[PDB]
């Protein structure tokens, strides 16, 4: 995925066990 | 800013969505390859093999790599890898929604007929430049998090271009939109002309049993010159005043005969006249309303014989079909002054009042062909489900995602499964092709049964 910035270490994490979509 | 813990993926769902990737996976193989088999050893053909390429491409790129992601949360390939597998499967996406379109279309065009290789070397070259933004945003970044040190495979938040960074955060809705609703909205509006040009089809061959076609002037029964399928070009005696209003009547003469074409147009014509006298008939409009699409043919064929004024002294008929009333309706229709006089054709009016087919008029070879397209546009009502389930899960990260709301880990772990579930569903719909279209085309499944 991706995410607003890569300062939400949690969305971040999320795309790390995310589906590669 | 704190959280709950969004590591999700519980053990227990990591084997339910790797057994059910697995079936797919291999059903999917063996679906779509047997059908490529099918299609190079015997117009359609290659637009569906096209789709079966985009569907084997899909499974093979798409399910394997979300496996190993799911068990072994880790992307260890290169950078090259993170820029290639969404680049491809975009791709084979692309490939798989305009090949339906292509088919859907590909089905009216047959019906409306009354450059093929082409279109897949066009649908291939735009599948992958509409693919090629996932190749230049993906990247791989690493963090500390908690207390591990990751390498992530992800849409880079950052791009080196202002093109790039609206494609970054607006990904979804262009997927959502051209990936889904216009392929929904395209299949749907080729499937509405299709069903539409096949009605007119039927009513000129109800047309051509009960009233005849001629190519040559001619005299009618109850004795006035005709052309065509039962269109009136004069009342007067004068054989020499109907050539001349022939002429007249078509703008381009040639001499007073005309092919089956020709007859045809003016055929639609005449329905279109009938239909509007019928909608402008305060006691024919709200009888012709209520009735479905074959007894409206029935209706528009007693206009072709007596005209919009003599249908409407149908008084206690008309009541009875637009009650809904068939059986009633069918014997009543039998005492009339019409059923005396043209028996043939009243016969087969009525009984298509009464049963609601086109049995009387249209052959099976026909009415074969029309129910397999009709009803192989059930891929995209496939198509519509297995989809809608993935875009909804990124839909939902948009929408509902807030970074200070803190609760949100628990709709990071949520999203985590509903995305594996999408991700399974969407490869479901490539192995379902095979099968769907086995089970319709009756055609394809003694090809089918033929191997074992």
């Amino acid at each position: 995925c991706s995410c607003s910035s890569l300062m939400d270490k949690e969305c971040v994490y999320f795309c790390h066990l995310d589906i590669i979509w | 800013p704190p959280c709950q813990g969004p590591i999700e993926i519980k053990e227990t769902f990591k084997y339910i969505n790797t057994v059910v990737s697995c079936l797919v996976f291999v059903l999917g193989i063996i679906g779509n390859s047997t059908l490529l088999y099918i299609i190079y050893k015997n117009g359609p053909n290659i637009l569906i093999a096209s789709l079966a390429l985009g569907d084997l491409l899909h499974i093979v790129i798409a399910i394997p790599i979300n496996v190993y992601k799911l068990l072994a949360e880790d992307w260890p390939f290169g950078a090259e890898m993170c820029k290639l597998v969404p680049f491809i499967q975009k791709a084979s996406v692309g490939i798989t929604v305009l090949s339906l379109c292509a088919l859907s279309i590909d089905r009216y065009r047959a019906v409306a007929s009354w450059w093929t290789a082409v279109e897949i070397v066009l649908i291939w070259v735009v599948s992958v430049v509409l693919a090629v933004p996932e190749a230049i945003g993906f990247d791989i970044i690493t963090m500390d998090y908690k207390g591990s040190y990751l390498r992530i495979c992800l849409l880079h938040p950052v791009q080196k271009t202002a093109f790039m960074q609206f494609y970054a955060t607006a990904k979804d809705w262009w997927l959502f939109s051209f990936y889904f609703c216009l392929p929904l909205a395209i299949t749907a509006f080729f499937y509405t002309l299709m069903t539409c040009e096949m009605l007119r089809k039927n009513i000129f061959e109800m047309l051509r049993i009960d009233e005849g076609l001629r190519l040559k002037i001619y005299k009618d029964t109850e004795g006035y010159y005709t052309i065509g399928i039962g269109h009136l070009l004069t009342k007067s005696p004068s054989l020499n005043a109907a050539k001349s209003e022939l002429d007249k009547a078509i703008g381009r003469n040639t001499n007073g005969v005309i092919t089956k074409d020709e007859a045809e147009k003016l055929f639609n014509q005449d329905v279109d006249a009938a239909v509007r006298g019928i909608l402008r008939n305060a006691k024919l409009k709200p009888v012709y309303d209520s009735l479905d699409a074959v007894r409206r043919a029935a209706l528009i064929n007693m206009v072709f014989q007596m005209g919009e004024t003599g249908v409407a002294g149908f008084t206690n008929s008309l009541r009875m079909l637009q009650q809904k009333r068939w059986d009633e309706a069918a014997v009543n229709l039998a005492k009339s002054r019409w059923y005396n006089q043209t028996p043939n054709r009243a016969k087969r009016v009525i009984t298509t009042f009464r049963t609601g087919t086109w049995d009387a008029y249209l052959n099976d070879h026909l009415k074969q062909r029309r129910e397999v397209a009709k009803t192989v546009f059930c891929l995209v009502l496939v198509f519509a489900l297995c989809w809608l389930p993935l875009h909804l899960a990124r839909i939902l990260k948009l929408t509902l995602y807030n970074q200070n709301d803190p609760n949100r880990c628990e709709l990071l772990s949520f999203l985590l499964v509903l995305d594996y579930i999408g991700i399974n569903m969407a490869s479901l719909n490539s192995c379902a092709n095979p099968i769907a279209l086995y089970l319709v085309s009756k055609r394809f499944k003694n090809a089918f049964k033929s191997a074992l």
